[PDB]
């Protein structure tokens, strides 16, 4: 065990590290001929030396967060001369929030766009991608369109700066928005007029602008542009969609872990499920992610419709009997919630 | 429209505690007692009141067939960690108009019975509690 | 799965005190009464509680066949030395699911009966006590 | 080794007061009630106690056949001289294991009944007292 | 029986219509130049497209 | 749930052996001797598990 | 319980398959694995019985 | 027009301190004490007064759940640089006419409690202060 | 976020004095009283204050189980050489957010109790003190 050790040493001050966020997982796809597979990165220093220097700078870009560093980076490496589908198929199994890939081409962006739309709409997993020049009409696609970003006398194209943007978004607390967040490391961007910035924001682009002070983000919008009755203006904001995705993931975890295939489909067990979901919503209300007075209940209209579609006769049948009627292996529920937006626009009229 | 058969019988009661059915339940009670303070208004002979809040109080009685309460709270109480629970009570008399189901939440028990036995007497457990919230599922 | 035969009968109880069996035991009781203090939270109508601790209370009743309690505590109490004891209660009904055995520790009795008799009445002794600790051996 | 016949019957009790046999005794009781004060120990959830002393309390009931208590205390109490007494209680059931005989000392009575009668009711006298000392002669 | 369907959806706010009554049956006879016959109508949302606007109202 | 004698199967077996069904009481048919065979019937119900959930959230 | 949606942790990769194909295979009578956020899991606890009659139902 | 329900209950109070909401608030006080000097006028029996100014005094009581005050003032007070704060109080009882919201500015605290605990007692903190300015937002 | 269980209970307090743990501690107090002088500014109705310093005051209460304070200070105080001490206070309630540990330094006691006893009363000692310094270890 050795002799007793009293080791008193001296050194000068060390640079402080920004604090870690409990939230926000980023997956980034890079290409290099060496050190393939999946690599999990926690701190900036832990980067495999086998990657080329350019990939090291990309990882370092994604490491910087807004208020906190992102919770975790998952790095998948492919040699090349192969489809990006090979990395997408593997990523279908992992758990993450945002996906970026600094090196891409138009068909490759098409693959990522279609893949994320597929995941969200068909596989019921809420994920998002930050892409350079993509005109997706979806809330799952964030279109960052800014050319030739200059950091420390360097040239960054639009597609390769999305690692910084993804780290920025993942590093932001849920109570805040990325609108007007300033990037101290950025020095220069191409000349841009306010009318053009207005037009691009209207078209659904996430852009940088030069304002009073440093460089900052203009507005926190998605790529969504087509608005219907089911999908209003709130679905265009990054912050709202982030909150909704967290709710979706947590409720899905509860349902799949505790109920699917575990309990008989009786009315008593349905009531127990309702109580569990309501308690989760109350927990959310206690943290001010959503407003107070949220509700969960049996969806009566949907159950009536299903019972009718099966040949049941709803004649002289009590509402209690309809509510408690056996519905095979299906459950029909509904709920109401409310989410608030951030302060972004202020009018002040001064009489003198 | 009021008939004697419509009165709900307590034999048709059911109870879940911490998600588990309690087959040995004998009685269940839960009540909100309002805090009211007197206010005398100038010129008015009748004294009025102002509502300030409520205190939730209840109790459960069980036949002694197992060590349910011991396992629920005994070790945690001694260490200084107080657990909180959810109960669901259902009353569904087949001759009544409908069913009455209520969730009682944030339940904290008042004591713990380690042993209570007497020769020639069958065992029962009485467990009072307090609570702060509730939800209506299927009122009549 | 709940049957009337499963309820534990108090006739199947046994008791050890200070390591000695008590064949003349009539009843045994031990309970932890929690200390709870009200806390009103701003913006909430239902008043909540904070758990602060507990006080252990119990009692033993015996048929009067010997001078058990006199020998246990009488001479020491007068001199200012207070003795403390351990009791073990077991409930093992053959028709129940299992047995329930609990050790109650650091017992201090509340009093001492020197004499209590009445013509035409059979003798009995009631001995209340307090306690601070316990252990579960064979819960159900 | 415990049989129903071993329980002591109160009909086999005897009493001496101030050295004289009391043939008309109906019941006799004497008990030490301990003074206990709560003490909360830092880091311990169960509240403990400290023994501080005791108070002796008792009572005698008699059939009304003579003026025993009047003669014992009446004239002295009015003059401000309070007398103190010794009582000996014996319980010797022929079917029990043995006999219990206890002396209770420094007895001070709580009151004095001058008259208590009602038409159609037989006379009885209840005389509570306090005491501070005792001795065991023939415990079981 | 298909694959298991666990779908949690988010949507904008919506309204509710009045509850219905099991009291009241009306017989209405109207002359039209098209789609003669007997037509039972359960709700005003579902009226067959053949009738004129004047008879529709 | 219920359990009872399968009267129709007993009748078919009795027909196959050659006994007469006309002028025989129903009680007579029910209690007839059947060599070594016993015919019974029952009825039960079994429920499905929870595998499909729809939750519609209004924001 | 049922084996529907039971997760197999030690499995870490599976051939890709589209949703309509998985639906068709399940309706054909096959037990298949599917990919999901997190681990892999069983799709639906179905039999290989596909021809249903008046005496053999979907249960 | 006036009824007992219109009286404002203190359970509907909320407090912001230095921009941060304090959910553990128990009570809040703020009051302006006027400085008045007596003046006797020749020919007048009743003595009058002249208003000279005011001193603002207040207090906050909290349940002890965290080290809020320590972090707000402890290090700065030791170095000699006294900080000043803004507090906003809101009283919004749903049964009253309306809300009463007030900002209290240039607050200087009178002391700092490092520790105050007793066995068997829940923790509370009392923090008196002085102030000079205020503003009305939402009067009734 | 704020719930009644988060309030810190005093039973979970612990104390070290001069490096030695004090198992018999009943309560602990330490507080900094600020010195403030009134200042009236020309043209301003509200009187302001200037911070000038602080005076540290505190006290300890113990159950009387030994001669701790006698040994700590008695002989030295008689000779004229005043000792100074360090105390560490820790509050770690398992249901709270975290622990609060504080060192209180340069402690000088205000008095010394040689004897304080009364028949029928359990012994306790109250020891006020003053101090000038402190340090934060484990704030919440």
């Amino acid at each position: 065990i050795g002799l007793p050790s009293i080791n008193i040493s001296f050194k000068e001050l060390a640079t402080t590290v920004k604090e870690r966020s409990a939230r926000g997982i980023i997956a980034m796809v890079l290409k290099d001929a060496k050190a393939l597979g999946l690599n999990e990165i926690h701190e900036k220093e832990d980067i495999p030396v086998d990657l080329s220097a350019e990939n090291k700078e990309y990882i370092n870009l994604a490491l910087m967060g807004n208020v906190n560093t992102p919770n975790k980076l998952l790095v998948y490496v492919i040699e090349g001369e192969a489809d990006i589908q090979t990395a997408l198929d593997f990523l279908e199994t992992k758990e993450f929030n945002y996906l970026c890939m600094p090196k891409a081409v138009e068909a490759d962006k098409t693959a990522i766009k279609n893949w994320i739309i597929k995941l969200r709409d068909i596989d019921k997993v809420k994920v998002k991608a930050v892409l350079g020049k993509v005109v997706g009409n979806h809330e799952g696609i964030i279109n960052f369109t800014t050319e030739d970003v200059l950091v420390g006398e360097k040239k960054y194209s639009v597609d390769e700066f999305t690692s910084r943007v993804a780290g920025l978004i993942a590093g932001t607390p849920l109570s805040q928005s990325v609108t007007y967040t300033k990037l101290s490391d950025v020095v220069d961007i191409p000349k841009m007029t306010k009318v053009d910035a207005e037009s691009r924001v209207n078209k659904g682009e996430l852009i940088l602008i030069k304002e009073a002070g440093a460089i900052r983000i203009a507005r926190g919008v998605n790529s969504l542009t087509e608005l219907t009755a089911e999908k209003g203006e709130m679905f265009q904001k990054i912050k709202i969609v982030d909150t909704l995705d967290i709710i979706h993931s947590d409720i899905r975890k509860v349902i799949i872990d505790d109920y699917i295939g575990k309990v008989t489909n009786s009315y008593d067990n349905k009531c127990l499920l309702i109580v569990a979901i309501k308690s989760y919503l109350e927990e959310l209300e206690k943290s001010a992610l959503i407003e107070s007075d949220s509700t969960v209940e049996i969806d009566f209209e949907a159950q009536k419709s299903y019972l009718k579609s099966k040949g049941v006769d709803l004649s002289y049948m009590t509402l209690q009997e309809i509510k408690e009627a056996n519905t095979g292996s299906k459950v029909f529920l509904k709920a109401k919630i409310k989410v608030l937006d951030a302060m972004e626009d202020i009018d002040l009229s001064i009489e003198i | 429209n009021m008939e004697a058969r419509n009165v709900m019988s307590g034999t048709w009661g059911e109870l879940w505690l911490d998600g588990n059915k309690v087959a040995e339940v004998k009685k269940f009670q839960a009540k909100m007692e309002f805090t009211k303070e007197d206010i005398i208004i100038a010129g008015q002979m009748g004294t009025d009141t102002k509502y300030m809040g409520y205190k939730g109080k209840g109790s459960i009685t069980l036949y002694h067939v197992s060590s349910r309460m011991h396992k629920l709270i005994g070790e945690k109480i001694k260490r200084g960690s107080e657990p909180r629970f959810v109960a669901i009570s259902k009353l569904n008399d087949p001759d009544s108009y409908g069913a009455e189901r209520i969730a009682v939440k944030n339940i904290a028990f008042d004591d713990l019975t380690l042993a209570d036995w007497e020769v020639g007497v069958k065992g029962e457990i009485e467990a009072p509690f307090t609570f702060t919230e509730y939800d209506f599922l299927d009122i009549i």
